[PDB]
RNA sequence: UAUGCGCAUAACGCCACAGAG
DNA sequence: CTAGAGTTGTCTAATTCAG
DNA sequence: CTGAATTAGACAATGCTCTGTGGCTCTAG
């Protein structure tokens, strides 16, 4: 839904790296290079951001007040 | 399980249907009746069998 | 490949770029057409049935005529329309249309409005037309009658529906209910079969007979059987209103046509000219009718109308000739509409019967998919609607009958047609079928099944929700029958039904699912040009001479119409020409035509003939015609005479005619979501299709708009790193159902043997697989709280100490609020009295209120008495919850193991799930090892790997590929790492296989399964505990437990379990006469003594200790005058 | 019989679907 | 305005045949 | 002029425990 605060396996803070990851991928990096530029060295950290499906932007199209 | 086992051999009823024939039904007419007699080692018996 | 092909946009590999795309979350301008074709059978069948099939069905209802005092009155239905769902009249709204979100949240039915233009006539002249309202029929969502039709995904977001929303369902009382596709026989095709139970049907009936399932434009269905009799005579079974009638064949064949007897003779011996037994048999059948004084067609019609008028119930002023025409229209080959075509099709069915009974053709297997097709929802809807329209006319006649018996003042009908209001209203009998599934018919609708026709289409996740629209059910009568032959996977369902996707247990092999490429023919076309096209080819007409012997010819059938005969040297040319025309779309041949040419082997093979099918409801699938280079839809019977190829290498010149689109097209939509499924054992793929549908996933996007009973939500789901390409074709990252887990396969803790599994405690304490379940309880003060006076409204009496700071001023909890046990749940006050009541929360689970929606009636005039509270229960993973991988490896969590005690790798990494390696040898899920190597490579390199089956051969192995990936990442080729011990500190001597496996959390939690009963409620008949954990009841100590505890020799332990802890009652017997029924207590003057009523002596009464069910037993035997005499010593 | 405080409220079957082992 | 496509496998009732 | 074996029909059985939801239980005359 929303980016997890910590990695599940080790407790590395990964929640502050989602917008940086999207800005690196829009700047035409490879996903492996974009995960290197964030310092995600263990693949436990690296699947937390690689495989994240961000359902909150789809879930906020139904935003109620529309005002 | 339906073992065909060739033509020259025989097959009988296996498993729970045969176990039900023995126990629950005690039937006068089972599906695979059979007899089994050894023959003698006499040469006259082997020329007669 | 091929332009305009529906499978040309299937991706070459899974991408992962849509998750991070800048246009993510912005709704598209158009719905993804991959998802809209999964429910296309449902929608298109309903679209036909409501627009065009309804006009054909009301043209098929005969003009209903009956008797007044003096003059015949004729009723006919000129037109019937179904209107889209709108608000009732007299309703003040800005929008007249009603949308499914209201009917889904208010728990109403999404109803259209059926109205008909009934015409009436007295004395043969039409006096006036009446537009008249009949009832409300349900509407399938996203039909041509739904109000969500033709809307873009932004407009579906505006109306609280899903973007990418397909609908094949009805909302019946707030519940999405789908009509699953039943297996019917192949329509309009003579199925020659052998059934020994037909021998017990007449005096000399054989086991041979030809069935026939005739449907007329998808609004009628009539089963009929020819039977073979040992003297070569054929009886004709036909069913009229669920009861069987047996007619000799000569009566039917002599009534249908005005032919001579010799001409009927030449049509029955037409293939087998020289078989003199058949010649004597059909001359005997023609002689049977001659012996009973029926020498013309008119005399046969007179005799048959005389014999069938009581069961048939025409008006008493029809002739007997017309009363027989009625049964030949309602009962005999109804797909034909001409009587000579009925004659020729019935002669073909008889010739196939003669070839079957003479051992010359073979039995059409009814269990093979060759001889089967599907029952679509529009067909069932339209058949039931035609039956209810006919019943409505009969109800109008009963209304005139009641007004002729009761109000017979002889008022003429001069627009006295408010008696239509006195007719039956078909809202409730129509909704009963869609609400229960039970079919209450007088015809039976040609089905062999009475129930289970509508099933709740629940939305546990999206993988389960797709499976209701792809399911093809064999029948409900077959689950009760203990035979293993309808449950076989037969090879004729290659590419049409999936081999793996079927349940386990009782519906295994019966509840089948379509493959991803398979599709149901739902289009309807005019086939008036096709027989003249065939006669432009070498097909001689059925009247003309075939210019060769009929024993060297093929019978031609076009949709159950026998067209003619083909010279067998021309018939492969005609079959190839028709396939050419079909795949090139040249001479208005439909692309869904089955051109079957069953060849003349000269051996007891299938009955030969050139069979041509264009009707709907058949299964059809795309292959590629290699001769033309274009994509062809081939059918189920057509497939068994084709040599398709799977791979490019398998194509041989002169052998293979066709080729599949892609080699994994034999599998379902759901079975194509299993990674590396050709490396797993096949029961482990059948288990994954089941438990992929039981997964706590991400069901939907509209949580506040959805009011359904339970709804399981995974909190942070992840896209799989290793998934097939069908996962991205169907955009399954809209609704992901799992999380990637660092799974290490190690025997470390003692708690993971025998299917159990270990989860890291610190991963669980971070967000791993956390969830929720949203329970929605719909509270109605009219329905439940029926005390009287009809004036209950939610509210509090102000100053009530039962609701202070715990319910709001409307007697209804706060939306942030928590609910423990015994908290006030809602309060309602009586307005005509003043007394306020409060209702308490009786569930044992602490929930948080999510939203409270308040509902009106359909008009906006309802009062504040319907409400729908939705509550969130947390449900994070505990000890005892069930997880699964994507390979059939289920497992209960045994232990939440600390992170300091978890084996850390040399990279500084613990696992978060430990897997025991003994789940591999007996189960042989090698694809889980490949998935872990592939997911580790996908994480390391930042990739997403393709796990589609059949893409790795033995030359280019999967383990070689993913080992080269891991070697390129600087890891081990074989997937193992140097783990250390978190308990010992020492490096473990073995070299432990670790990876990334995508786990699924199943909805089976121990919080819904534990129960404990100390004392409680008892059954009011037997005084034993009651059953259920929601009623807080007892568990059984049944018969086999009694047996196994007798085998221990523990007799006081049975006496405990089965007498002291169920029902230890104390009865009073008379010791003299031995009777429980005889003692009786004295009416008081104290004393309290008993008297035996029999012997009138108070001395002989003493207590024994019996079960209470023994007292119930002796009372129920006394009800049959059976005396139970006790020996009490 | 259960809950709540001797008192107040609630006191079930039959089908059909779905599921677990 | 009150109302009613199984499968064995034993037991019994019908069903034909000379004395 | 009646006991005789035979054959068709009737009938009784077909694993165990457990969890849910939903409709109907007297609508038709
Ligand atoms: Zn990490
Ligand atoms: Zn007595």
């Amino acid at each position: 839904m929303i980016i997890p605060v910590r990695c599940f396996t080790c407790g590395k803070i990964v929640g502050n790296k989602w917008e940086a990851y999207l800005g690196l991928l829009q700047a035409e990096y490879t996903e492996g290079d974009a995960l290197d530029a964030l310092g995600l060295k263990r693949y436990c950290c690296r699947r937390m951001l690689l495989a994240h499906v961000d359902l909150i932007e789809k879930l906020l199209n139904y935003a109620p007040l529309e005002k | 399980t339906f073992h065909f086992a060739g033509r020259g051999e025989m097959n009988v009823t296996l498993g729970i249907p045969r176990l039900r024939e023995i126990l629950m039904v005690a039937s006068a007419n089972i599906k695979t009746p059979m007899m089994s007699v050894p023959v003698l080692n006499t040469k006259k018996a082997l020329k007669r069998v | 490949m091929d332009p305009g092909s529906r499978w040309r946009n299937l991706p070459s590999g899974p991408s992962l770029k849509h998750l991070t795309d800048p246009s993510y979350g912005i709704p598209r301008e158009q719905q993804k057409a991959a998802l809209q074709e999964l429910t296309r059978a449902h929608v298109e069948s309903f679209n036909y049935a409501v627009h065009e099939g309804l006009g054909l069905a009301v043209q098929a209802i005969p003009p209903f005529e009956f008797a007044f005092k003096d003059e015949r009155i004729s009723f006919t239905i000129l037109d019937a329309v179904i209107s889209p769902p709108t608000v009732p009249k007299g309703t003040i709204c800005k929008e007249a249309n009603v949308y499914p979100a209201e009917c889904r949240g208010r728990r109403s039915t999404y109803r259209g409005k059926l109205t008909a233009d009934i015409n009436w006539a007295v004395n043969g002249i039409s006096k006036g037309i009446i537009k008249q309202f009949l009832g409300y029929v349900p509407i399938m969502v996203k039909s041509k009658l739904c109000n969500l039709r033709n809307l873009p995904p932004q407009a579906l977001i505006e109306h609280h529906e899903e973007a990418e929303e397909m609908g094949g369902y009805f909302i019946i009382n707030g519940i999405e209910k789908v009509i699953r596709m039943l297996i019917m026989p192949r329509r309009n095709f003579p199925i020659a079969m052998i059934r020994p139970k037909w021998k017990t049907r007449g005096p000399g009936y054989t086991q041979y007979g030809v069935s026939m399932h005739c449907v007329r434009e998808e609004h009628s269905a009539v089963n009929m059987n020819l039977h073979y009799l040992e003297n070569g005579t054929v009886m004709l079974n036909f069913i009229y209103r669920k009861e069987l009638f047996f007619l000799p064949l000569g009566f039917a064949l002599k009534a249908l046509v005005s032919f001579s007897d010799y001409q009927i003779f030449q049509e029955l011996i037409k293939g087998k000219e020289d078989d003199s037994f058949l010649r004597n048999s059909v001359s005997q059948m023609l002689r049977i009718v001659m012996e009973e004084g029926c020498s013309t067609q008119k005399q046969v019609l007179n005799y048959l109308g005389e014999c069938f008028r009581v069961k048939l119930n025409v008006p008493d002023w029809y002739p007997n000739e017309q009363a027989a025409e009625f049964l030949f229209n309602q009962c005999i080959c109804i797909h034909l509409k001409s009587n000579t075509e009925k004659f020729y099709m019935l002669c073909l069915m008889t010739r196939k019967l003669f070839a079957l009974a003479k051992g010359e053709c073979m039995e059409d297997n009814p269990d093979s998919l060759v001889n089967q097709e599907v029952l679509t929802p529009g067909q069932l809807f339209l058949m039931f609607l035609k039956e209810k329209l006919e019943g409505w006319l009969v109800s109008i006649k009963i209304a005139f009958d009641k007004k002729a018996q009761k109000t017979s003042v002889s008022m003429n009908t001069d627009n006295l047609m408010r008696i239509f209001t006195m007719g039956i209203d078909l809202t409730k009998p129509f909704e009963y079928l869609f609400a229960t599934g039970n079919l209450r018919s007088k015809t039976g609708l040609g089905l062999l099944q009475d129930s289970g026709l509508c099933v709740v289409a629940d939305k546990l996740n999206f993988i389960r929700y797709l499976s209701h629209f792809r399911c093809v059910h064999r029948g409900a009568d077959f689950a009760k029958m203990r035979t293993t032959t309808v449950r076989r996977l037969l090879p004729e369902s290659w590419g049409f039904l999936c081999p793996v996707h079927t349940p386990d247990g009782e519906p295994c092999g019966l509840m089948n699912h379509l493959t991803a490429v398979c599709e149901v023919v739902t289009q309807f076309v005019y086939t008036a040009s096709i027989p003249a096209l065939l006669c432009n080819l070498g097909v001689t007409p059925i009247d003309g001479a075939p210019h060769r012997s009929y024993s060297e010819c093929y019978p031609v059938l076009l949709d159950g119409v026998m067209v003619g005969w083909v010279d067998k040297d021309l018939a492969p040319g005609i079959a190839d020409s028709l396939r050419h025309f079909k795949v090139l779309r040249e001479k208005r041949i439909p692309p869904w035509m089955e051109v079957v040419l069953i060849p003349m082997t000269g051996k007891p093979s299938l009955y030969p003939g050139l069979f041509l099918f264009t009707t709907p409801c058949r299964l059809v699938r795309p292959v590629q015609n290699l001769a033309l280079g274009k994509e062809e839809l081939i059918g189920t019977m057509e497939q068994i005479f084709m040599n398709v190829a799977i791979f490019e290498d398998e194509v041989f010149a002169g052998v293979t005619t066709h080729q599949e689109l892609f080699p994994h097209s034999l599998l379902s939509v759901i079975a194509n979501f299993i990674p590396f499924s050709d490396h797993n054992q096949s029961p482990r793929n059948m288990y994954q299709c089941q438990m992929g549908k039981q997964t706590m996933g991400f069901p939907l996007l509209t949580y506040q708009d959805r009011s359904d009973n339970k709804l399981y939500r995974l909190q942070t789901p992840q896209s799989p790193l290793v998934r097939p390409s069908m996962y991205d074709y169907y955009d399954m990252d809209n609704y992901p159902i799992g999380t990637n887990a660092i799974v290490a396969v190690i025997s470390y803790t003692g708690y993971d043997m025998e299917d159990a599994m270990i989860v890291n405690k610190a991963s669980w304490e971070r967000g791993f697989a956390h969830g929720s379940v949203y329970k929605s309880e719909f509270i109605d003060l009219s329905e439940k709280i029926k005390q009287g006076d009809s004036s209950l409204v939610f509210g509090i009496k102000p100053g009530d100490p039962r609701v202070l700071q715990k319910l709001d001023d409307d007697g209804l909890p706060f939306i942030g609020a928590k609910l423990q046990y015994g908290d006030p749940y809602y309060s309602y006050l009586n307005l005509n009295t003043g007394e306020s009541f409060v209702m308490y929360y009786k569930s044992k689970e602490n929930c948080v209120v999510d939203n409270i929606k308040v509902c009106s009636n359909d008009t906006g005039s309802g009062k504040f008495k319907c409400v729908c509270i939705t509550m969130r229960v947390p449900r994070n993973p505990t000890i005892g919850d069930k997880f699964a991988s994507r390979h059939g490896q289920k497992g209960i969590l045994s232990r939440l193991w600390p992170a300091e005690d978890m084996p850390f790798t040399e990279s500084g990494m613990v696992p978060d799930i430990l897997f025991n390696p003994h789940g591999f040898p007996s189960r042989m899920t090698i694809g889980m090892l490949i998935e872990s190597m592939a997911g580790k490579s996908a994480a390391l390199h930042g990739l997403c790997h393709d796990a589609t089956p059949f893409i790795f051969s033995e030359e280019n192995s999967a383990l070689e590929y993913f080992g080269e990936m891991l070697k390129a990442a600087g890891y081990n080729f074989y997937g193992t790492e140097r783990l250390y011990s978190g308990i010992s500190g020492l490096e473990l001597e073995a070299d432990i296989f670790i990876g990334v496996v995508y786990y699924q959390r199943l909805r089976h939690m121990v919080s819904d399964k534990f129960q404990v009963r100390t004392t409680g409620a008892r059954d009011r008949v037997t005084n034993q505990p009651i059953g259920g954990r929601n009623v807080q009841g007892g568990i059984r100590f049944g018969e086999m437990e009694r047996d196994a505890l007798l085998a221990h020799g523990t007799s006081f332990l049975l006496h405990d379990r089965l007498f002291n802890c169920s029902d230890r009652s104390v009865a009073h017997v008379c010791v003299k006469c031995g009777s429980l029924l005889s003692p009786l207590l004295e009416k008081p003057p104290r004393n309290r003594k008993y008297n035996c009523t029999l012997c009138s002596r108070s001395d002989t009464i003493d207590t024994v200790s019996v079960p209470y069910v023994f007292r119930y037993f002796v009372a129920e035997l006394a009800a049959m005058n059976i005396k139970v005499k006790l020996d009490v010593v």
